């Protein structure tokens, strides 16, 4: 019941012979799987921390600038010369000058002058990349169990840990038996194109290309004394006064432009290592020992009571929050959907099996009724509680949420979204194939488009596509513009 | 945002020695070059040492010469002033002071330590 | 090692009026290589640590109020104060920093008249 | 600077927000708005272009948006 | 601001050397150079859609230009 | 020589060589005297077999010594599998390109 009140749960129904339910689990949502008679129970990846990294390189964004000296020689001999041209630490430019006579130099024209600056950073920026042996995720799994304080608790579950070295592993549940996992985190975000970077106690996932193309001042990385910067004409600027003489400036703080180049770049957490949220990750459920533990119980003959009014979540389940009263043993509950002149039942019991625990706490359960007019019946006897309910939406509107949602899953998650909720059957390996190829095509055409220029790409191509007397406008128009306008429109995430 | 916190300071008789240490939070310390700067009540501001960004320029005034030891440690973010000798005339409250982000001189005074007073007396 | 001297050791001047403070040096403060005096100003308000109003001297620290400026040149520079708050009272320090063992001021004083 | 180059159209993208999302989706468009409407005969300037190198209609309409949107996208 | 938007073009000047010539002047084409170095696979979109959109060979040129002068500027 | 029984714990990351080898090293956890180890790279979502070892014999000749197995993967993404089967390790990894 950790999945709960989330909002981005999406339900993952049916398992293979095999029993190998498989899921992707994405660092915002949670799964809730269910079977046919396993303990249903929701799974959510957390942190994925990673420590023990080291400091690539070390860029500069703010600088001092030193002991400017300068020198001019006459017209017609060699550049001006400085002892300081050759020192590690100083940047020094030639230019030239005129002088005459009244430079106190007999021939006239124009000559050269230098002005060598000693440069010393203030406040680096360091670019920290992460390995792949140190790579820890944290996953809970939180079994539905209708307890007391389960709906919405954030710190009910087991911890999985799950590394690269050991990707397989086994959580041993409390009561319900082992379930297994067989993730696979390598295929997961990729972790060896992207490099932390840190100032100022924050700290951003960036493309390492990007990190080695943006124009700063770098330096080896590893830490001592005096790290002699690389490329530091780039804050030191070098005005002429007219031809006159020369002045030389420091550019000033790049904390505020880094700030803006950071744009598109997600943010983690830097407080301890590095707690690296926003990912998401594959696996495979092995869901074969687990035991709903409930079946050798017998039924409640006494009345229910309930002790919140009925409330359903923004994906149309009803939730129901029920005290046992008075008895002396532990049972399952009883619970068959009604409607108010029909019998036929179609709510399912999206909770295992709802089981009073310590006969004081109140089990909530959680089951989803068939939209309309259908009332919920509890208790065994006559006098069992009725709790009614009119369920708002239709199934049309559930099938279009379901459409957006895939929708937006295989624009996120690209090529691996085929393989969410995967049952193994051969046509989603098909699929997955061709929207791999597709996917690879796309990626190659569309790297670097941005979120404006992708929609107006998409909308010329659309157009081509419809004015077009060849018998390709049925594919371009259809498959690009709808695949470029839905992209441009939620790409930026 | 730039914070500088002193410690050491307090009641010493003459000759013994005492450390004073600067802690400072903020900014970067090891790309700095820190100096350390001291008042007697009812006097002007007198200088003591400096040490530079690399640690082996360090320097003192006159006055304190062949006394006092300036030293940095980057890992631990203190700036430790080791004085030996002391006497009643050297007493006063001492400023721990950082360098000029915006400038030209590789040395001067940005911000000032929230200041600590070392009493000397027999 | 710089003679420093400063012109009034205190100022009593009524709110709304200026106040101009005299320090004269007593070699050349002025760099040679770059042609910057470098001189430098601190104001140590009552129990307070002391701040900076103006390194060098055209130029003028941050989070400073505009009324402070600082003028002169060549051994004989100059502040002002076009209008006096009554937080400008203090001990206005100035300093040379052309050479190593930097020589403060004997300190003056603002006090409201 | 580095204020241009943003980590944009680099692909590993994840559920979560960016960086500066909701307020960085919007900052070219305005930029190329603002441009456009302090300086306007740039337009005049565009539509003779496109008119006298645009043989049909949607050539025209075209390259007239992409100068409108390179000229202050260039600087 | 931002550093878009520069103030080159806009007039008001003289003989006198602007505040950064030395660094400014090639920076635009420095980014674009960079970004088709970085991204080379939007040149065959590029060149695909110059294709689709042209029935001669200037304005094909220019559209190409324009369209590889768009995209990384206004990325 | 025998099959091994017990547990393989990896002892550095799987890397590839460039021309798509990857070089396993694995350590020898277990009482058991110098013999082969099992080796199978099931693929992708599947029991099929259709990665091989660049190894011809890849055993472990003493107990504390890491031996390091070298094997190229499914050119896709495959689960290779070390141990005896049960409690065997699954190293995994993914291979990037196109055949
Ligand atoms: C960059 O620009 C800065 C700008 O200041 C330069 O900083 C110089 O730092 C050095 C320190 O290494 C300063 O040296 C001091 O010179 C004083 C000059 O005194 C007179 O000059 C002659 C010439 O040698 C001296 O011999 C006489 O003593 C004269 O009085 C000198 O008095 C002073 O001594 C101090 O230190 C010693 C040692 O601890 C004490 O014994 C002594 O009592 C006193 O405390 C220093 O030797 C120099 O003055 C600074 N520059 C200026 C213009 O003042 C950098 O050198 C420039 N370059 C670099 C790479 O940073
Ligand atoms: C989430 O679960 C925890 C643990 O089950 C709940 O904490 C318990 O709260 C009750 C009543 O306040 C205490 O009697 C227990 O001792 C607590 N157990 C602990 C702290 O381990 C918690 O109330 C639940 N709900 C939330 C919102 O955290």
């Amino acid at each position: 019941m950790r999945c709960v009140g989330v909002g981005n749960r999406d339900f993952v129904e049916g398992l293979s012979g095999a029993t190998w339910v498989d899921v992707v689990l994405e660092h915002g949502g949670c799964v809730t799987t269910m079977a046919k008679n396993k303990p249903t129970l929701d799974i959510e990846l957390q942190k994925t921390e990673a420590t023990q990294l080291a400091t690539l390189r070390k860029l500069c964004i703010e600088g001092k600038i030193t002991n400017i000296t300068t020198d001019s020689r006459c017209p017609t001999q060699g550049e001006a010369v400085l002892p300081e041209e050759q020192d590690q630490n100083y940047v020094c430019k030639h230019t030239y000058v005129d002088r005459g006579w009244g430079n106190g130099c007999g021939l006239f024209g124009k000559g050269s002058l230098v002005t060598c600056a000693k440069f010393q950073c203030l406040e680096p920026i360091e670019g920290k990349v992460v390995q792949y042996e140190n790579l820890k995720y944290t996953v809970i799994i939180t079994v539905h169990t209708g307890d007391q304080h389960q709906v919405g608790n954030e710190t009910q579950g087991v911890t999985a840990e799950i590394t690269p070295q050991a990707s397989t592993t086994e959580a041993i549940l409390p009561e319900y038996g082992t379930l297994g996992l067989e993730c696979s985190p390598r295929t997961g975000l990729d972790f060896n194109e992207m490099i932390l970077l840190t100032m100022k106690n924050k700290a951003w996932m960036v493309h390492r290309q990007w990190f080695f193309d943006l124009p700063l001042p770098w330096a080896s990385g590893a830490t001592t004394e005096t790290p002699t910067w690389n490329r530091k004409e780039l804050l030191v600027t070098f005005k002429n006064a007219h031809a006159k003489k020369q002045e030389v400036v420091v550019l000033g703080s790049q904390e505020g432009a880094m700030h803006t180049a950071l744009t598109g770049a997600t943010e983690i957490q830097n407080s301890g290592g590095t707690s690296i949220f926003a990912g998401h990750l594959k696996c495979r459920l092995k869901m074969d020992k687990l035991e709903l533990k409930g079946m050798s119980y017998a039924m409640c003959t006494n009345t229910f009571v309930l002790k919140k009014e009925v409330s359903e979540t923004q994906h149309g389940t009803i939730l129901i929050k029920v005290e046992y009263k008075g008895e002396d043993a532990p049972c399952k509950i009883p619970f068959s959907t009604e409607d108010g002149q029909g019998k036929a039942h179609n709510g399912r019991l999206i909770t295992a099996n709802p089981v009073v625990t310590k006969k004081e706490e109140p089990v909530n359960i959680e089951a989803e009724p068939p939209f309309g007019e259908s009332n919920i019946v509890i208790g065994i006897g006559d006098n069992a509680l009725k709790i009614n309910w009119y369920k708002k939406g239709s199934s049309i509107g559930k099938m279009f949420e379901a459409t957006a949602r895939g929708a937006r899953r295989m624009a996120i998650l690209g090529d691996t979204a085929w393989d969410f909720g995967s049952v193994g059957g051969v046509l989603n390996s098909l699929g997955k194939m061709v929207h791999q190829i597709f996917g690879s095509a796309y990626t190659a055409l569309f790297s670097g488009v941005s979120w404006v220029m992708k929609i107006g790409i998409g909308v010329l191509l659309t157009w081509i596509g419809l004015n077009s007397k060849n018998t390709s406008m049925s594919f371009s128009c259809i498959a690009i513009g709808i695949i470029t306008l839905y992209l441009g429109a939620v790409v930026q995430a | 945002q730039v914070e500088l916190v002193e410690s050491g300071g307090d009641v010493v008789q003459p000759g013994k020695s005492l450390r004073l240490s600067c802690a400072a939070s903020g900014f970067t310390f090891t790309n700095y070059a820190m100096h350390w700067l001291r008042q007697a009540p009812g006097k002007g501001l007198e200088w003591v040492a400096v040490i530079s960004s690399d640690v082996n320029d360090k320097y003192y005034a006159d006055s304190v010469k062949g006394r006092f030891t300036i030293s940095r440690d980057n890992s631990k973010n203190t700036l430790y002033l080791q004085m030996n000798s002391l006497t009643p005339e050297d007493t006063a409250v001492y400023y721990c002071a950082r360098e000029q982000a915006v400038g030209t001189n590789p040395w001067a005074f940005d911000y000032w330590g929230q200041g600590t007073l070392v009493t000397v007396s027999s | 090692h710089i003679v420093m001297t400063q012109s009034p050791l205190s100022l009593s001047v009524t709110p709304g009026q200026p106040a101009s403070i005299s320090c004269k040096s007593s070699q050349i403060s002025s760099w040679g290589s770059d042609g910057k005096t470098y001189l430098y100003w601190y104001l140590q308000k009552p129990g307070q640590s002391p701040q900076l109003l103006i390194y060098e001297v055209s130029s003028r620290f941050s989070g400073v109020s505009d009324r402070f400026s600082g003028s002169g040149s060549g051994t004989d520079f100059t502040l002002k104060i076009s209008r006096v708050q009554a937080e400008d009272v203090g001990l206005y320090y100035c300093m040379q920093g052309l050479h190593l063992p930097l020589t403060f001021g004997q300190g003056t004083r603002l006090e409201i008249k | 600077s580095v204020a241009l180059a943003p980590h944009v159209g680099m692909g590993l993208d994840t559920r979560t927000q960016t960086w500066m999302s909701a307020e960085g989706a919007w900052r070219q468009v305005e930029k190329v708005e603002t441009w456009a409407l302090r300086h306007p005969g740039f337009t005049i300037l565009a539509l003779f272009l496109a008119h006298y190198i645009g043989t049909s209609l949607t050539q025209k309409v075209v390259i007239f948006i992409l100068l409108m949107l390179v000229t202050p996208s260039m600087t």
